[PDB]
């Protein structure tokens, strides 16, 4: 169907390789980049809802960086 | 040899007098083992087969449908029931249609409509349940000595069953190896189901062969299969009032492989399922190992190199002499040495009395030994006749500490608690480490751990941030958790 | 304990029986009951099933559908009742009972002298 | 589907003094759970052997029993002539799909 | 309502799941549940059938 | 070892017995026999006290 | 390219008990690995040396093969009737593109 | 241990044929197979070759892109389809076998008898 949850959360660690270890990391780098690439827009948005919450400038930049990888997985 | 060149062997050296030492096995790489006056013994895990499986919940990844149907009703009626409801074949959907007066029926509200479709699934993949008995290891181990770098009295099999796990493997002239071993915590095969699709089979742990929204079934294939789930693969979409579709969705046989990750590929004999990725762990109780090479005369007559020098991956030098004039069953000189006025033996020779055994005319024979990190010379043959070749070993002690530290870790991040037990003659020291890394490896896993590589390398990142700004008495805390999240990024 | 076993006979194809097994010498409420059947020239073949207190019953797939397998734990009778007979059905029954606290499992059994069927056209 | 028993031989041809020796193979894992039946012509199937080596209630110590994985062996060692007959071995494998193999015949040679 | 002829079915603490071949049929009523098995039942294994 | 002390009774030829026992919650061995032939198997137990 | 093995002597006539010397050079460096054959007409070639100076199962202890750099010597002390054959050098090393040499006849002069 | 060939006979130029060779007396599985060919008057050539588990397979220039090796370890069989045949190609046949751990090396072997394969002209 549709969910088809991730074996990675699982997985099982030994000497050998994994069944594709090969693509984990470009694989959700290339998820996020893309999605950021094909809607700019967005960036201003978060930037703009990051700096209304969080007191402090980390506060801000954490919400910032959170939101731009909850929103390209529509999580 | 049969560990010369596998690139990921350790050396465990040392004993409790000669009585017996703990040693991890792992399908990778392999152990040589050397004891005091005793003959160093490669021994390496090979296969892991499991036996029997069970048969547990097969599922659908490509449905097929068939001769649709549907009854539409009085916007003013009950409800539409085909008889194609009452059979556990059919998938059947109902929802709410514009009606009347058009269509046939003298009144305006909305209808109610039913559309059925046969189901048939093509190819549906099948997991089995693997217990932690019947599952059997094969431990292969052979000898150093008289061997040449190409029934045979220095090689053994050894097959270990949770039934049987403990045997002696017999090695003519040399005595009998005691391996005492634990077959059951291996990997913990009580969470892994055996997984296959067509002709392709994984290990995949349960709670991801259970959460799966595709139609399963359940053990026993009788008869006419009925599948459970009955409504995912097969999409009703409606156009409002006027229409009512079915269609299917397509082969999923993709999308179960991106599904699967970080899940152990496997292959099938017959009714057994092989492994080639495991873990296993077994005490050495070498104390029946004699060498059989002692009391022989050295031999005097010539030696050439034949594959003259070969350096391993770990600094260990290989040679492969041959002798040239027949004494018989014979002793080998040879050394490392500086300073060839003096020949003070330098160095470490890792082959445990080189000896040849034949008696013909020529006869081939590979040691290897483990010499200084300075320039020196193996010497070979005894006066007059020694062949010397001149060795350069590059690493000063200090990145050979580096590199066992790295090796620990490595060790580690891959077995958890197990890892304390390589070189385990057996302490204090040694179990209290194990204790309180089992604590706080409990700790972690229940707390991370359901974490793959980027999500980890973020919390990672995140909490170094936290811990690095926190300015509390927690901060430790914190960086220390940075460290184990990281480190276990960076040795995959 | 023993199980004498009766009702068998001759009959058309399509025709319906009744063969009955009554116990003797023990508690017929603690026994669960089976029928296991031999055709001429074959093995024997474990047909059907029934648990002590006559809540479940089991029918081979040979037999599924046709046959009825029912008890009367009063008077310590097992009925087989086999509608729909078929010449592939010719055989001698027989009515096999054992000590169960499970569905149907047990381990010492007791048989009786068993009963011919015969269904020829 | 359901368990299967093979057994080998369908026909032992041995005289009066001789040992007997019956194998029985099952399809898949069935711990001890099989049983030994004798069957003479003429005479209700007689229970040998439960849990593949418990011998049942009077029968002689002349019979016994032994497992290996799959394999299942009955073992007669000084036939007698009363010992000729046919012989089932039967799988009680946690449920009643029980079957029987298809009989191997002890004949006098 | 009235009732009519049961049957049952059950399996070891670790295989698959029971399943009547009268699941698939829109006329019977059918519940699942665990059940102690082991050794004495049939099944060489301790846990919840 | 729950079971208060395995004594075999039957001696014909070969004999049949059941034991339990409470084993330790590491890894472990059940040591049945003396010497040379004391059959052993590998045990493993879960949680701790 | 690919590697090539040439035997020095087309054709080697002796006497029955004379020495036999036949040489094969490599156009390339090779360690150890290097196998010599004995090949007789209306037979399959037969396995003598493998890694230029072992002998293969039960081949008699009279062959001998030595090497030196890239030429290898496969040496007969004492001829036999029965060693009157064409002998052959194959490569053994890295990939399997393995060359006979074109083979040197010993023939009874 | 021992390797038999069969399949050898008189075809035309541009024919095809297939040739096979039946193992016994070791584990086929983990014997790397290779076949070599000797033409009349001419000294062995090395052709072809395959792995233990067939997973990959190689081919001298002489012969590349025209026959096709290939093996069933449940059969025990090896198999030399050679298509698009040429006069050349007239020769004695050899499969021989070497236990291997490693893609194609082997170190002892064993050879067939060898059968021949002949053009028309």
């Amino acid at each position: 169907a549709v969910t088809l949850p991730s074996h990675s959360t699982r997985k099982l660690q030994t000497r050998s390789q994994t069944w594709l270890e090969s693509r984990e990391y470009t694989k959700h780098l290339i998820r996020v980049e893309n999605w950021i690439f094909r809607n700019p827009g967005f960036a201003l948005a978060a930037a703009a809802i990051a700096w209304l919450l969080g007191s402090s400038t980390s506060q801000k930049v954490i919400y910032l960086v959170m939101i731009l990888l909850i929103a390209p997985a529509y999580s | 040899i049969r560990c010369i060149g596998v690139s990921n062997r350790d050396f465990v050296e040392g004993m409790s007098g000669g009585t017996w030492v703990d040693v991890v096995l792992e399908h990778g790489g392999c152990v040589t083992v050397m004891a005091q006056d005793k003959p160093t013994v490669d021994i390496e895990l090979v296969t892991t087969t499991v036996s029997n499986m069970a048969e547990v919940r097969s599922y659908c990844y490509e449905a097929s449908i068939s001769d649709m149907a549907s009854d539409s009703r009085c916007p003013t009626q009950g409800e539409a029931y085909l008889d194609k409801q009452s059979d556990t074949q059919y998938v059947c959907k109902r929802t709410l249609v514009d009606r009347g007066w058009g269509n046939g029926c003298g009144l305006f509200g909305k209808g109610s409509l039913v559309t059925c479709a046969k189901f048939a699934c093509s190819k549906k993949m099948t997991g089995k349940s693997i217990q932690p008995e019947n599952l059997e290891y094969r431990i292969m181990l052979s000898v150093h000595g008289s061997q040449h770098s190409g029934t045979d009295e220095n090689r053994a099999k050894v097959e270990i069953t949770p039934n049987s796990p403990r045997a002696e493997a017999t090695l003519g002239g040399f005595g009998s190896l005691g391996l005492d071993c634990e077959p059951r915590t291996g990997l913990d095969f009580s969470d892994l189901y055996y997984l296959t699709m067509n002709n392709k089979h994984w290990l995949v742990h349960k709670e991801w062969f259970h959460d799966i929204p595709l139609p399963w079934h359940a053990g026993a294939d009788t008869g006419t299969p009925h599948w459970n789930n009955k409504e995912a693969l097969v999409e009703f979409k409606d156009a409002h009032a006027k229409r009512q579709t079915v269609v299917v969705l397509g082969s999923q046989e993709g999308a179960v492989h991106t599904a699967l990750a970080g899940a152990l590929e496997a292959e099938m004999d017959g009714a057994k399922g092989r492994l080639s990725s495991g873990h296993l762990k077994c005490r050495l109780k070498m104390d029946k190992l004699r060498l059989k090479g002692v009391s022989y005369s050295l031999c005097t007559a010539a030696f050439t190199f034949t594959k003259i020098p070969a350096e391993t991956l770990h600094g260990t030098v290989t040679v492969e002499v041959q002798y040239a004039g027949t004494d018989g069953p014979c002793k080998v000189p040879a050394q490392m040495a500086v300073d060839m006025q003096t020949l003070t033996p330098v160095g470490r020779l890792i082959t445990a009395n080189p000896v040849i055994t034949e008696s013909t005319e020529n006869s081939k024979m590979m040691l290897e030994l483990d010499p200084p990190f300075g320039d020196s010379y193996i010497v070979i043959g005894v006066g007059e006749k020694k062949i010397t070749h001149h060795w350069h070993r590059s690493g000063s002690t200090i990145g050979k500490a580096f590199e066992a530290t790295v090796r620990g870790a490595k060790r580690m991040a891959v077995l958890g608690d197990t890892a304390w037990d390589f070189g385990s003659v057996g302490g204090a020291l040694n179990s209290l480490g194990k204790g309180i890394h089992q604590i706080f490896g409990a700790a972690f896993k229940s707390l991370f751990g359901g974490m793959s590589w980027f999500s980890q390398i973020l919390i990672g990142t995140l909490l170094m941030w936290l811990g690095l700004n926190t300015k509390n008495g927690s901060i430790s805390l914190m960086c220390l958790a940075l460290g184990g999240v990281l480190i276990f990024l960076s040795t995959a | 304990v023993q199980l004498v076993e009766s009702g068998g006979g001759l009959v058309q194809p399509g025709g319906s029986l009744r063969l009955s097994c009554s116990a003797s010498g023990f508690t017929f409420s603690t026994y669960s009951m089976h029928w296991v059947r031999q055709a001429p020239g074959k093995g024997l073949e474990y047909v059907s099933a029934i648990t002590g207190e006559g809540d479940s019953a089991f029918y081979a797939d040979s037999v599924k559908g046709r046959f009825t397998i029912s008890r009367d734990n009063s008077k310590n009778t097992l009925y087989f009742e086999m509608n729909s007979l078929r010449p592939e059905d010719t055989a001698v029954y027989y009515c096999v009972g054992g000590y169960s606290n499970f569905y149907y499992y047990y381990t010492m059994d007791v048989w009786g002298q068993g009963t011919t069927v015969t269904v020829s056209s | 589907s359901e368990i299967v028993l093979t057994q080998s031989p369908a026909t032992l041809s041995l005289s009066p003094g001789e040992r007997a020796t019956l194998s029985c193979r099952a399809s898949q894992s069935i711990s001890t759970f099989l049983a030994w039946y004798q069957h003479k012509p003429g005479q209700a199937p007689r229970l040998l052997i439960y849990d593949a080596s418990t011998r049942a209630t009077g029968v002689p110590a002349r019979f016994s029993g032994s497992r290996s994985g799959t394999d299942f062996t009955l073992t007669i060692s000084t036939l007698e002539p009363e010992d000729f007959a046919v012989y089932y071995c039967q799988q009680r494998y946690n449920w009643p799909p029980y079957t029987f193999g298809q009989g191997t015949k002890v004949e006098i040679k």
